[PDB]
Parts: C-alpha cells; structure tokens; sequence
RNA sequence: GGAUUUUUGGAGCAGGGAGGCAUCGACCUGGUAUUGCAGUACCUCCAGGAACGGUGC
C-alpha cells in the first residue's frame, strides 16, 4: 500500500507532504485551494495549513485559512508545481 | 485485437501523451507518468483545454478517479 | 436467459460498433468497437466518436477507455 | 444478492431511466447488479434492437404484461 | 342495507379497465350516500350503479375521486356543495336514473372539471330543449350522453337562454 | 467507543433535513448503518422551520404518518422536542 | 356465434382518440354489469371496434339487446357475440 | 438493519413510495428486497406536475427510492 | 494513514464546516465517528441564503461534509501521532 | 478479527439565469375515411386555428 502511495498518482500527495510543499486543489465546489498538505489518505481527505482558497462570484475572491480538513471526495484535480518556489 | 482490456490499454499508454475528458467537460492533456487500481491518473506537462481551447499550462497533475469520463491516447 | 455480461462479450466478439448512453448527458452519446473491457463495465472503443445529437455533430476520437460510470445503456449500429 | 426478477423473465415492460430516458422491451435476463439484458427494445418511437441497460441508471420498471 | 364503514372496509378493491382505482359498491341496496370518510380518499372511481339511491349528496372531502358510475338508482336530486367536497369530479354517469325538470340538473354547474355526462334514460332528458339547456347551464361539458358537445350547439344554446 | 450519538435521541422528536432540502419532522425510534431512519407521527415541512414567524408558523405541512427514509437522503438532525410519553 | 362473455362491437367512429373511447365505452357499458376490461386498438386492422368483456355473461346479453344500434359518438354501433374466449377470461376460469 | 425487518413486516400492505424523482407510487407492497428494491401492484402514480395515473405491476430500485410511507399498522421493535 | 481516526480526536473542539450543499456549521464537536458522522453542541448553524439559527445539538452524515477549519491553535503534529 | 445480505463505506460533486429561440405532445374548429372478433408508446386525412401545456438555454 505504502508502494502504492509512492510510486502511483497519489505520489503527487505523498511528495508534497514530504517536502513541505504547495499545491493547488481544483474542488467540486468551484473553489481552489492553495496551500500545503500536512496529510492525506486513500479518499484525498487532507489536513492543510496556509491554506489560500480562490474562487468566484464576475468578480474574484480569495480568503487565507491557517488550519484545515478537507474531505476527499470533493477533490477534483490535485496540482504540483512550481508553486512553492 | 485480441482481448485488449482496460488495465492494458491503460498500462500500454503509460509514457505516453493522453488526453482526458472529465465529466464535467473539463479535458487535459499531458504525458501519463501512471495509473492506480482505482484509475487515479497522474499527467505531466499538463494542458487544460476547455471548450477545445488551450486555457491553461499546468505541470504536474492529479486527478481522482471518479472524475473521469474517459481517456484518450494522443 | 441472457446475462448482461455475456451480451458485452458477444460484441467484444462480434466487433459490432456500439453506441453507449451517458449517464446524466442527453446531448452527447459514445461510440466505438469494444476491444475489452472489465469487472467495472470500463470498456476500451476503438475508432471511437462523440455524438451530439443536438448538433448533429460527431468529435473523432480514436482509441479510447471510457470508465463504466457513465454507461447508462449500450446499442449496436450497424454503421 | 439477486434482484427477484424471474417473474419477469421474457415479459414485455417500459423502462424508466435518469436523464427522464423512456424504453421499452422484452426482459432477456440480469445479475446482481439489476444490470439487464432487454430485446426488441425501443427509445420512447425509434427501434434500436437488443441491448444492456446498467442497473446504476435504473429507476424504475413497469410491467406492460400480467406476471 | 346502510352504507357503513364496514361496508366499504369488504368491499371489492381494485385497478379498473380504464387504469384507475375503483371501489366496487354495486349492488348493496344502498338508500343514502353516508360514511365516506373510510375510503380514505384513495379512490379514482367509485361504482355506485344498481342501488337505491335517491339524492347525489353527502359526500366528505374526497379529492381524488374523478369518477362516479351511478346507474341504475333513483336519483331525482342533486346536492348543491357538490364542487366543496369533489373538486375533480370529471365523470359523472347518471343512466336510468329520476331526474324530472331541467332546473334539478342546475347544480352541476358547479362542477368545474366535470367533462363527461351521461343523463340517459332519465325522464328529464324528453323535455323540449334538454339538450341546449344542459349546454348552456354545463358548459364545462364536452361530451353528453356520449355524443361531442359541437359549437353550433353552443352557440344555439347561447340564443335560447342568452 | 460509545455508540450512543444515535441511541440517545431514540424515542425522541426529531427534525431532519433532506437533500433536497425538506423538513421531516417525526419521532425518530429506529436507525441503521447507512442512516435509513424509522420516523413515527411524521410531518413534512417544506417553507420553513418555525421560530416563532409572527405571520404563521407553518406553510406546507404535509400530515405524513410512519415514514422511513433512507439514509443515502439525509443530511442531518437536530432535536426538536420530547418523547411523547405514550 | 354462442352467447359470450365478450361482445365484438364495429362501425364505431374511429376519430375518437383511443383513451377516451375505452373509457366512454366503459362509462357506457357498466349500466349492465362489471366490465373487467376491453380491448380496442386502431392499428388499420381493428380500428373503429372494440372487445368489450363483462364478469357476468347475462351481462354480455343483456348489454348486446339494448344497445344493438346505439348512436354512440355520431354512429349506430353494431354489437355481436365475440369468436373466440378472452384471454382475460380463460385465465379467470382455470 | 432493523428498519428493513420493519419494511418486510409491511409486505402485503398498501404503502406509498417516492422515487428520487418525486413520482409517488401508492399501492400493495409484493415483495421488499434486502436494498430496498421494491415489488407493487395497482398502481396509483403521482407526477411531479400533479397528474395521475394508474399501473397495475411496478418494480422499483432501491437506491432510487427517497423514502417509503408504511401502514401505522406497524407501529405498535419497540425493544431497540 | 486513516485520517477520520484524527477527526475522532477533535471531540471538544469548535469549527467551522462547510457542506457539500453549502452551509455553515459552527459549533463544538461532541463526536465524530469511523463513517466521518460529526455531532456537536451549541451550534450556529447557517444554510445558504439564510441567517443563523442557533441549535442546542446539531448531527451530520458524513458525506455531506466538504471541509473542516479547524482552530488556529490546533497542534496537529500532535495529532498526526498514533 | 476489511472480500458480495448489515459494523471498517460506491460513492461524490454539480443548478442559477431572463422577463424571445429550439423540440415533443395532446388540441380546437370545418370537412372527409373506415363497419373488421380486441388486451394498446400514438393512431384516417385534407384545410384552417393555437391570447395551449411540458423541458432546456
């Protein structure tokens, strides 16, 4: 499973929580979440810190969230980038 | 051909240059570094296409099973 | 009696072009050859076609897998 | 489990679908899953033979016969 | 013979020919209409056809009843609240009956979706003008006794009676 | 550990919120895995929950009876009043 | 032709769409006894008939005496004793 | 689950139903499977739009039933 | 690894969550279960397009849940320790 | 001590916009055809009429 988690696509997961790193998460609510994966699990639920969530509304907002839980099922796309740079 | 089946199909294209469409109509493009048991996919070099359009240049990428519709090699 | 299952496997075979309806899109439809497919109902198509049925428009696609999840029905054509 | 649909076997019935999608046909046969084969089946009027409907985006089935 | 609770509770249930669900009270020897209420209102028609029934009244509220097949009784009367307590009355066949005067029909003007009457072989229906004047006083009828409510007829039963 | 989240308002009046956004307002004596849900003297509410909205409390109630609903359905729950003691 | 359960009745006006001449046809023929259910199509072959099937046979009489000619819808409809049984009623039988 | 021993105790009553859809179906429950796929007859159906209309065999899916309205019959699994 | 056993240890606490229909929740966890089912006290509830209401006690199925924000204090190295 | 009927999950996520356009279905008037033994997506046709109904943008 560990195998799994570190070679397959969740490896986009696992490599960000290793090194700390930003990602960007498309949601099923419209909204994207920017921000560092302190942990995840097979669902995509994670555990994110600086969290900088984007949506719209046109007019675009944004608003900062230190500390939060994301349940895995509204994920729709996981990003990893350039970001953290 | 001969029975080709999803798993290989999808094995076969790792390496590869694929599109996917998502259900919601959203389609990136990218090489596939890898797949799971629960058709989890990994892009490259992602490119967003919406309404058939280069939208965005992405990078790395992953995207949750459930949001697939289908994949394309490319 | 007929399985569902069976049926699949006799296009499989049969290398009939399908035409498979989308779960929750009326507008557009898939079709293709069944190549293979699996426990989930994922079917790899071959030279396969979107189809918009409002439009009247057909998308070329070629070799695709499409995830089960979207298979509402599945129809032979004799095209 | 299997769905009790032996009582329904060969029998003329109309198909409501998602997407408020109307068939009608013949029960050929089904799984576990309430996937089913259904013949002579027609799109509510166009002709389109037999052909596999998933249990999934079924929601219901009306019989057009006495069981 | 009254038509009781338990009556109704023994009665022959079921989807009639046309599809709809029918209660069958043929035949009791039923004087006065009473005691609805036990149906529940889950009847699309009731049969009430051979009893002796003398007054078409007292009924509870009952809002899916669409057809009433009371043939063969001896209705001379038609109750006046009939819309207040079956506001989709949309069939009403009332063959061999004792109706007499054109004015006993009146209150079925009050029937709003009632589209299919039947009056045949009641006493009433020889009476010069029988048909013009249930036209004109029933217009949200569209067919009588089985034949088309047509617009010359309409407008006919506009002169007359305008 | 416990169990009891559920087991506690048994017995008890119980409003719970649809999908689709109705009120079913019932007694609730019976639940399981996937929070299929056993609902007796049940109501729905459609317009509102009232808190006391001078106008009129209830717009839409519709007199239901025993109502199980299945869980898939539910959103959630809150308690609404007390056992009724018979 | 024996007395029947089922009465064949033709030269009915074909115009009438096909629910609400089943069901005029219904309100009709309960004068006489039960009709547990009728059969009328207008493919080109059964149009402007109908098969009209009671629970009692003295029904069927009765009903095929009284209204033999009745102007139903603009024209006389002529009623007969039907061939054959009803499915309906052979599976009622036995 | 105790409440589906509670719908197998209504098989053999009248009971209404609603579909994911909001059709509702009310007449005499055949037969209740263990997921709630669901056996009726003589039908009466209630559209969205407010008509009827009248059916005499129905089969419907559990997973795509809302919810069932039962007998007070049953009323009187007091123990859990 | 199985991240609802975290949200298990959050009995207590006061958040914020968003559902999936999007309302607000905010209140202090009472429960949260294996089927990610959260029970709270003294919740402020707000669905969308509305104001508050203020429930004594509020249950929510699992799946309804979009996101948890969690308290700014909240030391989740701690947490994350099995 | 997680492998199809219950307790270690197949569910999830997605709906407002505006104050005419597309599609289907009865339908209403005239006239016209069919006279045959049925279990039904619908049911003659020709001309006229829709300040009709549903759905989507």
């Amino acid at each position: 499973e560990e195998e799994e988690f570190n070679t397959g696509p969740l490896s986009v997961l696992t490599q960000s929580v290793k090194n700390n790193t930003q990602v960007l998460i498309n949601c099923r609510n419209n909204k994207k979440l920017l921000g560092r994966v302190k942990a995840f699990d097979r669902h995509c639920n994670m555990v994110l810190e600086n969290v900088k969530e984007m949506w719209t509304e046109p007019v675009n907002k944004d608003r900062y969230i230190s500390k939060m839980f994301l349940r895995g099922d509204s994920v729709i796309v996981v990003l990893r980038n350039p970001l953290i740079a | 051909s001969l029975p080709l089946n999803p798993k290989p199909f999808l094995n076969g294209l790792t390496g590869k240059p694929v599109m996917v469409k998502l259900k919601w109509g959203m389609e990136y493009k990218g090489y596939l570094v890898s797949v799971d048991g629960y058709m989890n996919m990994q892009l490259a070099n992602t490119e967003e296409y919406i309404d058939g359009a280069l939208s965005g240049h992405l990078g790395e990428v992953l995207i949750r099973c459930n949001n697939v519709l289908y994949i394309r090699g490319v | 009696m007929v399985q569902p299952i069976n049926l699949i496997f006799r296009y499989l075979q049969n290398r009939s072009r399908i035409q498979v309806w989308l779960y929750e899109q009326v507008n557009m439809r898939i079709e293709g050859c069944i190549i293979g497919f699996d426990e989930y109902m994922n079917l790899v198509l071959d030279d396969a076609e979107e189809i918009h049925s409002k439009t009247k428009s057909r998308k070329q696609l070629g070799r695709i897998m499409l995830k089960g999840d979207n298979i509402t029905l599945l129809q032979s054509v004799s095209n | 489990h299997p769905p009790e649909l032996k009582k329904f076997m060969d029998k003329k019935l109309s198909l409501k679908l998602n997407g408020g999608r109307h068939v009608q046909g013949i029960l050929r046969g089904f799984d576990p899953f309430m996937n089913l084969v259904i013949d002579e089946c027609v799109e509510m009027q166009n002709n389109i033979g037999m052909v596999v409907i998933r249990g999934n985006s079924i929601i219901m089935l009306e019989a057009l016969e006495r069981v | 013979v009254k038509l009781t609770a338990e009556l109704i509770e023994q009665a022959a249930q079921y989807t009639n020919a046309v599809r709809d669900r029918e209660l069958d009270l043929r035949g009791y020897k039923i004087p006065v209409i009473e005691n609805l209420g036990a149906t529940l209102d889950q009847f699309d028609a009731i049969d009430f056809s051979d009893n002796e029934i003398r007054k078409l009244d007292g009924f509870p509220l009952l809002r899916r009843l669409k057809t009433l097949l009371v043939n063969n009784n001896r209705i001379c009367r038609i109750g006046e609240g009939l819309d207040q307590a079956l506001p989709c009355l949309t069939e009403l066949i009332l063959t061999n009956n004792s109706l007499v005067e054109l004015g006993d029909l009146d209150p079925l003007a009050s029937l709003k979706s009632l589209t299919y009457l039947s009056i045949l072989r009641n006493p009433v229906t020889n009476k010069k003008h029988y048909r013009l004047y249930v036209i004109y006083k029933v217009p949200q009828v569209r067919v009588l006794d089985f034949q088309k409510v047509k617009l010359k007829e309409r407008q006919e039963a506009e002169k007359m009676f305008k | 550990g416990k169990s009891s989240k559920m087991l506690q308002h048994i017995d008890y009046r119980m409003r719970c919120i649809l999908q689709d956004g109705r009120i079913f307002i019932g007694t609730f004596k019976a639940f399981d895995k996937h929070m299929n849900l056993i609902l007796c003297d049940c109501d729905e509410f459609r317009k509102i929950k009232p808190k006391n909205s001078k106008q009129a409390e209830r717009e839409e109630k519709r007199v239901l009876g025993l109502v199980l609903l299945r869980g898939e359905n539910l959103v959630s729950m809150t308690v609404e009043g007390p056992p009724p003691k018979d | 032709i024996r007395p029947n359960h089922t009465i064949y009745i033709n030269n009915m006006n074909d115009k009438i769409k096909k629910e609400e001449l089943k069901r005029s046809l219904y309100a009709l023929f309960s004068q006489f006894g039960h009709v547990v259910d009728i059969v009328a199509l207008k493919t080109m072959k059964m149009r402007g008939q109908a098969f009209v099937i009671f629970k009692e046979l003295g029904s069927s009489t009765n009903a095929l005496r009284q209204l033999q000619g009745f102007p139903f819808y603009g024209k006389p409809m002529r009623i007969q004793y039907a061939k054959t049984d009803s499915d309906i009623i052979s599976k009622m039988r036995g | 689950g105790v409440p589906i021993k509670v719908l197998h105790e209504a098989e053999g009553h009248i009971v209404t139903c609603e579909t994911n859809t909001g059709e509702v179906y009310r007449g005499k429950l055949i037969e209740a499977e263990d997921n709630m796929n669901c056996q009726m007859s003589n039908i009466t159906v209630t559209y969205r739009d407010g008509r009827v209309a009248q059916l005499e065999q129905v089969y419907i899916r559990g997973s795509k039933i809302r919810f069932l309205i039962l007998p007070d019959m049953l009323k009187n699994m007091l123990k859990s | 690894m199985k991240l609802v056993r975290f949200l298990m240890k959050l009995s207590h606490e006061t958040v914020t969550i968003e559902l999936k229909n999007g309302t607000q929740v905010h209140g202090t966890i009472t429960g949260v279960d294996v089927s990610m089912n959260t029970h709270l006290k003294a919740v402020k509830m707000t669905l969308k397009n509305r104001e508050p209401v203020q429930l004594e006690t509020l249950s929510i199925r699992g799946n309804n849940i979009r996101y948890f924000i969690l308290p700014d204090s909240l030391p989740l190295d701690t947490l994350l320790v099995d």
